[PDB]
């Protein structure tokens, strides 16, 4: 019931502590969320002492964060469409 | 069907009215084993979205 970063923190708590860069991800999400939002890799790396390709691992971990989890719960989605005109055009120029 | 060695014998009440005793040999020999086919289908259903 908060920002996905808080949801990301909850998922990381649920996730095993053996995950690499978990502390770095937590530090980034704590008060460096703006740096991640603007994709300012230079300033973010300078502030957080981010290592080369470590940001790639953190991004990969954030990929498996289940953003918008409630969307998956609402698996049901009835289809809505109206027939209106038809453009089947069988054999070309068909009077659909 | 298969031709099974059968005997007419009460066995400790395992054949009270219509109950039948089977061998571990027959199941080990993979006799009578049955194979079935289940099916699934799925559509797309283009919507206004």
């Amino acid at each position: 019931a908060k920002d996905l970063r808080d949801c990301l923190l909850i998922q990381l708590s649920q996730f095993a502590k053996e995950t690499p860069w978990l502390e770095e991800a937590r530090l980034i999400i704590s008060d460096h969320l703006d740096l991640l939002a603007n994709h300012d890799f230079r300033t973010l790396m300078r502030v957080t002492r981010l290592k080369e390709e470590v940001l790639k691992e953190a991004v990969n971990l954030i990929q498996s964060l289940d953003p918008r989890p409630g969307q998956s719960i609402q698996t049901s989605e009835p289809e809505y469409v109206i027939p209106d005109v038809l453009v089947r055009k069988v054999s070309g120029r068909w009077t659909v | 069907g298969q031709n099974m060695r059968v005997a007419f014998m009460p066995w400790n009440g395992y054949n009270f009215e219509d109950s039948i005793l089977v061998s571990e040999r027959v199941v080990q020999e993979d006799r009578f084993t049955t194979i079935h086919i289940q099916e699934l289908a799925c559509v797309s259903r283009d919507t206004k979205l």
